[PDB]
């Protein structure tokens, strides 16, 4: 199939059932379906913690690092994903974050002294 | 203000002319203009060249309007100014001159500064100085001040009418700021300086009480805050200038009237910044100051603006006059040429087509 | 961030501002 | 296979009467000023550049002004300064009006670029013609408008791996027999990160389609 432009990029594709998601890391043409054809499934993610308490994450660096030099794009979870490895930086997003949710839970804290 | 010479149409008049009747030439431009096809240089250049009436002038004031809003717009060339503002002068339409100068972007009229001392002339000869005022500040509007006889001409109308002025609109005294201000950074005598300073004082009274937006929108003027403080760097710098530079007392007299009369929409300023309204009395006490100082050195000229400027003027436009009818000679031999070399190519294409149409 | 390059961002976004934020805790508040 | 020639034809018609009704800028890049609407497809402009959009003025309403269009000038803009300590501006060396404008206020312009200090070698064309956020410099303020001295511009020359990544570089390397104790390193000399307000490629960008 042809499509006008795009490009090839890393994504999750959601299966699994109602209230219980589960993520297919691929890569795919940003025009596909969401959970439709793909070029190649690089890992998945379990967001659901296991009985040991545990979201598993399995990546294939091999293939990513190949498609990311065949000139992929990456979606922003994954781009967080792959900080949380450590195979790239933190993103920023998740830094301006975790510093919103402390000032959040020191006013909070503030709050609590306050009464 | 300047001589028989300069302002003689004698060798303009003695321009090699290939004559027209201006109606077949409006004809060919209104069917070029029909066919929405652009118009030559040289066809303007024609119709310009052969005004030889009052209402030839009306007729061409229209052409020009439409050349203007044409694809070849860019291409009017100079002679073509200077033979229009000529016809002007010559057929007595310096209405239309002034006219077609104020709505420059409608007809394209950008003269050099040996037709704007013509226009500036003709109007100061028939003492017609609110028209050598809009043709001075038409001169400020366009940056003109590059020629030194420009200078003196406009400093001296603009001192003229700023002798017989009471009330002061913001806009006027925008204009005036300016308009002497450009000339008198050029001129390094007690003239010029004066003219800086009281130009700057000028254009400091409408930052503060307008804003800086309606001072430097639509100017010849820098959009940083603090002409007030350039006043007064103005005198700093007198100061410190060798002993021929003094300031006229009506400047400074006017610099202390705009410090005393102020001293009693989008933010465009950091608020990490002093505001100017904030430094008002800095200035104040910095205008009394140096007041005093140059006071005390001897550098304050008595003699009114309007007549050091006469003065000045009686001393220098005979030589500024000079040059400028020089590099005039030269701009009409220049502008032979390339009309010349433009006739040529016409003729050669339209020949060229003949032959091609033979076949 | 520099003071100048606040009050540069502060004329830039005049009217759509929200409270400065200085530096956040060092740890995670309990 | 048979074949379709309506559709030959109807491509061809369409490419024709698009290049021979082609929407010029005037009618384009008209704004009222009431509403901040394009007449043209009746779209409003976005909240940000409301007053500027009033107050500012379009980069061919100052040439207009000027003989020759204003070549060899410089022109910066409201942005520009507001965002950058250090000189940006445009040296025009070529202009092309929209004749078709009342005031000829519209239209296509090309020059020299120097972004925060730093002049370009060849002349492009310019993006952002039709924005209200123009300003032309006066002669008697560009020595002093385009006065600058370029600061020492040394940065970071290389940065750590991130942690997985280096362990598996460090991991590679100890496998096969190296025992260097040199951190790999990322060289970032090669990357130079342009500010995202540069001026793009007017050259490469799109025209709206006459509708």
């Amino acid at each position: 199939k042809a499509y006008r432009g795009g490009h090839l990029t890393i994504r999750l594709a959601l299966g699994g059932c109602t209230n219980r998601p589960f993520y297919r890391i691929v890569a795919a043409h940003n025009k596909c379906p969401r959970d439709g054809r793909f070029v190649e499934q690089l890992g998945s993610y379990d967001p659901l913690p296991n009985s040991h308490g545990e979201k598993l994450v399995a990546l294939n660096l091999d293939r990513i690092r190949h498609w990311i030099g065949c000139g992929a794009h990456l979606s922003k979870p994954m781009e967080k994903l792959l900080g949380l490895a450590g195979f790239f930086p933190l993103h920023p997003m998740m830094i301006t974050n975790a510093e919103r949710l402390r000032r959040k839970r020191a006013r909070e804290v503030l709050l609590a002294s306050q009464k | 203000l300047l001589s028989s010479a300069y302002v003689d149409s004698h060798k303009w008049e003695a321009r090699e002319k290939e004559h027209y009747c201006l109606a077949d030439l409006a004809s060919l431009m209104d069917k070029t203009f029909e066919r929405k096809l652009p118009v030559s240089s040289l066809t303007i250049s024609r119709l310009i060249d052969n005004i030889s009436s009052r209402e030839e002038i009306d007729h061409a004031e229209y052409y020009l309007y439409k050349f203007r809003h044409s694809p070849n717009c860019w291409y009017l060339r100079n002679w073509t100014i200077h033979t229009w503002i000529r016809q002007c002068l010559k057929y007595d339409a310096q209405d239309k001159a002034l006219y077609t100068l104020v709505n420059k972007v409608q007809y394209g009229i950008f003269p050099d500064n040996f037709t704007f001392n013509l226009l500036m002339d003709s109007f100061i000869k028939k003492e017609n100085y609110k028209d050598a005022l809009s043709v001075v500040f038409e001169v400020m509007m366009q940056e003109a001040f590059e020629v030194p006889s420009t200078q003196l001409l406009s400093l001296y109308v603009l001192f003229h009418c700023l002798a017989k002025k009471t009330d002061f609109s913001w806009e006027e005294e925008r204009n005036f700021g300016a308009s002497l201000l450009l000339p008198g950074l050029k001129q390094k005598n007690s003239v010029g300086f004066s003219s800086q300073l009281y130009g700057y004082a000028l254009l400091g009274k409408v930052e503060l009480q307008q804003g800086l937006r309606a001072v430097y929108h639509n100017m010849p003027l820098i959009w940083k805050p603090g002409y007030l403080d350039r006043a007064l760097q103005v005198m700093e710098k007198v100061a410190a200038s060798p002993e021929d530079i003094k300031l006229c007392r009506e400047a400074l007299d006017v610099l202390g009237a705009v410090l005393k009369a102020l001293t009693s929409k989008l933010v465009e300023q950091l608020d990490i910044e002093e505001t100017e309204q904030s430094k008002l009395p800095q200035y104040l006490e910095r205008f009394k100051a140096l007041h005093s100082k140059l006071q005390a050195l001897g550098k304050i000229e008595s003699e009114g603006l309007l007549s050091l400027t006469t003065q000045l003027v009686k001393e220098k436009l005979s030589t500024c006059e000079a040059e400028d009818i020089a590099t005039y000679e030269q701009n009409l031999q220049q502008w032979h040429l390339d009309l010349v070399q433009l006739i040529q190519r016409e003729q050669q294409q339209r020949e060229q087509a003949k032959q091609e149409y033979q076949a | 961030p520099p003071e100048r390059e606040l009050s540069r961002l502060r004329r830039l976004y005049q009217g759509h501002l929200q409270e400065e934020s200085g530096p956040p805790p060092e740890s995670m508040p309990k | 296979v048979r074949p379709r020639l309506i559709a030959e034809l109807a491509r061809r018609v369409r490419a024709l009467r698009e290049q021979l009704n082609r929407p010029r800028d005037s009618q384009l890049y008209a704004v009222d000023y009431e509403t901040l609407t394009r007449p043209f497809s009746g779209r409003r402009l976005p909240v940000r550049a409301w007053a500027d959009v009033r107050r500012e003025s379009r980069l061919l309403q100052l040439l207009g002004r000027l003989p020759l269009f204003g070549l060899g000038r410089l022109v910066t803009r409201k942005s520009w300064l507001w965002q950058h300590d250090e000189p940006c501006y445009w040296r025009l060396t070529r202009v092309r009006p929209d004749y078709t404008a009342q005031n000829l206020d519209h239209g296509k312009a090309w020059g020299i670029l120097t972004f925060k200090g730093k002049t370009e070698s060849e002349a492009r064309e310019i993006e952002h013609v039709m924005y209200h956020d123009w300003r032309l410099v006066p002669k008697h303020e560009e020595e002093a408008f385009t006065a600058f001295t370029p600061a020492p511009e040394d940065s970071l020359a290389s940065v750590p791996y991130p942690p997985l990544l280096r362990a598996m570089i460090i991991a590679e390397r100890q496998k096969n027999g190296d025992t260097s104790t040199e951190e790999p390193m990322l060289n970032v000399q090669r990357i130079r990160m342009e500010p995202w307000d540069y001026p793009a490629k007017q050259e490469d960008k799109g025209r709206a389609k006459g509708t």
